[PDB]
């Protein structure tokens, strides 16, 4: 519902940015958790996920190349990774994670983490 | 693939009135009430409201009410206040394309 | 409410979906003979506070194939019903028309008592007139529907003088069904004017069955244009429900520059024709 | 030539009418008949929910064109084993109906499921006529059916009255009586639940993890044609000599266009003499005008 992510940065273009999610506040029945991207002024576009306890990452038609999956040793935390930044990739990034087993609704949500790709 | 339609684009009406969203996929063979419904605050993320054809979350309040079954859904929030102001997304999760509706703008008057 | 009336030039349909422009072709097919009678069906129930028993549904034994056509505003006449004995031994069909969908089933149905009347059957003063249905009284095994955009429609006319006068003609062979429709303008004067024109067609369904029985759905809900008499014989008056027999005749066309058909003449009425 | 078509070595001065002087055409063009609306095969194909082996579904699809090139990337099957038609060959086939079916079931009853076979499976759960036709499609689903502590979303029925129609399915609730002991209901000694719940988890090997199997049944009935093949090969050609596979002419002419006033639902154009001198366009609607060489 209100799961901790990393703060705002800024980031030249063309660079890395690191994203964090924290997880391991509650218990969840779910083997994955779920990057939710957000345009500034238009609507959602999902992006995909990383399979928890396995470490498979999942792609979407136009997340894929460029954007980075990853996970943590002790596979609690989720992590985002965005390289070859543009001026119209910035975008504020969601962390979210289901609540049931074979049920694909994010009923909870991380606090959100905004990046800006400006001068 | 599926692309996901919302309609009507935004909507700014009196608080206290029900404002019906509609969510309209384009499945051939349906989606046999595999609807979630999720509300954007600008800032923090989305927060989920109902799971299912109508039935909602737990702690979500009773005015977020969602109905709808194969093609043709529609939400309908009772007595809109100033904290609602959001924007309303709802997806379909039948096949695995995972895809979210264009979005539709609420505003408070 | 019977009489008789000729049928001069009307009831002829596109024999195939073949172009041609500028031909005399001749074809041999069902069709409705020239200058034959055709009998009118009239209907009798208005007023709420008086009334008399409407019985306003004569029941057609539809021989054949049969020629359809009447003079209404848009929605008078709904929905036709086929079948052999109408009950629940044998199958029944259910041709059914809505507001924007046309409904067509066969099945298994048992009854059907009467469409729904408030019996207030006044509409010079009140005139909201809908959602009558309750037509069968129940269904069995039949999983055949063919809910589809609706067939008849109303055609707006102006400053009086412009009705439209509707024609089907209905053919059942080697377990198929056939559906010829055309709207045909300038109704003025004459209940069934003289010229020419010719129907199109529309649908096909396999059907089958061996239907001998025809049943009409007129909505009684509220109706106008109400006229009666002892008519009887061979007489006139007024019902703007017209029927017409076809018989295996064979025809010749006078196919137009622009592929519709002018002119036509029977094979077997006249011997100069 | 002339010597030739006269059978002698020697010809007097004259005029003489020896063969008939005509062009050859050139090139080829085929068409497809008049449907468009594809066949929607992503749902059965892939599903978020899967009905238990005994709630197999019986789903009709048809009035669409199905396009058998695509789904050769929805999943990671690798038999399609097929009986009564080739594999390669499911394209240009017309059936008017088309059968489609998904359930979940172990591993190690995956061979079983094929005509001629009798057991576990083939005769308490799923069996198939002797003169089936269409094509078998079978995939691995261990990484996302299986649940390392149990999954008891999957049910199936090992006691049965016997073997259960082909095409059919029993959904019958009841303790089978197992003894001569009334088995009223519940359970008891001699009366066993017949509804068996799967266990599949990752710790099962091959056999006893949990597969995916999806089985098209056709019929070559003589019933009008519903889905068909696409395919488009040639464009289109404006003033040469070519030949036809189109929509019921199959001409060869130097068909141009056609500026008369046509009517909408008329496309076969013909003349005093009985001859073919229009075409319907499949695409743009557009009737042609035949012409010979």
């Amino acid at each position: 519902v209100q799961l901790a992510q990393s703060g705002s940065e800024l980031r030249k273009p063309g660079a890395s940015v690191k994203v964090s999610c924290d997880t391991s506040g509650h218990s969840f029945t779910s083997n994955a958790i779920h990057w939710v991207r957000q345009a500034p002024g238009q609507g959602l576009e999902w992006m995909g996920w990383i399979n928890t306890d396995t470490g498979t990452p999942t792609y979407a038609q136009g997340f894929t190349g460029r954007f980075v999956f990853s996970l943590d040793t002790s596979a609690r935390t989720a992590y985002l990774q965005i390289s070859s930044l543009k001026a119209d990739d910035t975008a504020v990034f969601y962390c979210a994670r289901e609540r049931d087993y074979s049920d694909y609704f994010f009923d909870y949500w991380g606090q959100g983490t905004l990046v800006t790709v400006s001068s | 693939e599926v692309v996901m339609t919302q309609s009507p684009a935004s909507l700014s009406v009196s608080p206290g009135e029900r404002a019906t969203l509609s969510c309209r996929a384009r499945a051939s063979l349906g989606i046999s009430t595999d609807l979630a419904w999720y509300q954007q605050r600008p800032g923090q993320a989305p927060r989920l409201l109902i799971y299912g054809a109508s039935t909602r979350a737990t702690g979500i309040p009773a005015r977020f009410s969602g109905s709808g079954s194969g093609t043709e859904f529609t939400l309908t929030i009772s007595s809109l206040q100033s904290e609602d102001s959001a924007v309303y997304y709802c997806q379909q999760y039948s096949n695995w394309p995972l895809t979210f509706g264009g979005g539709t703008k609420v505003e408070i008057k | 409410t019977q009489s008789y009336t000729n049928s001069f030039t009307r009831g002829v349909y596109y024999p195939d979906k073949v172009f041609r422009s500028s031909v005399l072709h001749s074809t041999q097919d069902l069709f409705l003979p020239f200058f034959s009678n055709v009998t009118w069906f009239h209907a009798i129930h208005v007023s709420g506070t008086n009334g008399t028993k409407r019985f306003d549904n004569p029941v057609l034994p539809f021989n054949d194939g049969v020629y359809f056509a009447s003079t209404e505003k848009s929605n008078i006449i709904r929905g036709w019903i086929f079948g052999t004995t109408l009950d629940s031994k044998t199958q029944s069909l259910l041709i059914v028309n809505n507001a924007t969908n046309v409904v067509i089933k066969v099945c298994e149905f048992q009854f059907c008592n009467d469409p729904f009347l408030d019996v207030y059957y006044h509409k010079n003063n009140k005139s909201w007139m809908e959602s009558e249905f309750r037509v069968y009284s129940s269904a069995n095994n039949c999983t055949f529907e063919y809910v589809s955009q609706p067939f008849l429609m109303d055609l707006e006319g102006k400053q009086g003088n412009f009705k439209n006068l509707r024609e089907f003609v209905f053919k059942n062979i080697d377990g198929y069904f056939k559906i010829y429709s055309k709207h045909t303008p300038i109704n003025l004067g004459r209940d069934l004017p003289q010229g020419f024109s010719a129907l199109e067609p529309l649908v096909d369904l396999p059907i089958g069955i061996n239907i001998t029985r025809f049943q009409t759905l007129l909505a009684l809900h509220r109706s106008y244009l109400t006229p009666g008499d002892s008519s009887s014989g061979w007489t006139a008056g007024a019902a703007a429900y017209y029927v017409g027999y076809l018989q295996p005749r064979t025809f010749l066309l006078k196919y137009n520059e622009n592929g519709t058909i002018t002119d036509a003449v029977d094979c077997a009425l006249d011997p100069l024709s | 030539e002339t010597k030739c078509t006269l059978k002698s070595f020697t010809v007097e001065k004259g005029i003489y009418q020896t063969s008939n002087f005509r062009v050859q055409p050139t090139e080829s063009i085929v068409r497809f008949p008049n449907i468009t609306n594809l066949c929607p095969f992503d749902e059965v194909f892939n599903a978020t929910r899967f009905a238990s082996v005994y709630a197999w579904n019986r789903k009709r699809i048809s009035n669409c064109v199905a396009d058998y090139s695509v789904l050769y990337n929805f999943a990671p099957f690798f038999a399609f084993k097929c009986y009564g038609v080739s594999p390669t060959k499911l394209n240009d086939l017309c059936f008017t109906n088309v059968y489609a079916d998904s359930f979940v079931i172990r591993g190690n009853e995956v061979s079983q499921i094929a005509p001629g076979q009798t057991g576990n499976i083939a005769d308490y759960n799923y069996k198939l006529p002797d003169d089936f036709t269409g094509c078998v499609i079978a995939w691995n689903s261990n990484k996302l059916d299986s649940k390392v502590g149990g999954n008891y979303n999957y049910l199936y029925r090992l006691f049965r009255k016997s073997n259960l129609k082909p095409f059919e399915r029993d959904i019958s609730t009841e303790i089978y009586q197992a003894g001569n002991k009334p088995c009223n209901g519940v359970a008891g000694f001699n009366c066993y639940f017949p509804l068996r719940s799967y266990g599949f988890r990752p710790t099962y090997g091959v056999g006893h993890q949990p597969y995916r199997v999806v089985v098209l049944s056709f019929e070559l009935l003589h019933a009008p044609a519903t889905v068909c093949g696409p395919k488009k090969s040639t464009n289109l050609v404006k003033n040469k000599c070519v030949n036809f596979n189109f929509n019921g002419l199959t001409g060869t002419g130097v068909l141009t266009e056609s500026n008369k006033k046509f009517l909408p639902f008329q496309q076969f154009g013909r003349d005093i003499a009985d001859t073919t001198d229009a075409v319907r366009d499949p695409q743009t609607l557009e009737i042609l005008d035949i012409t010979p060489c």
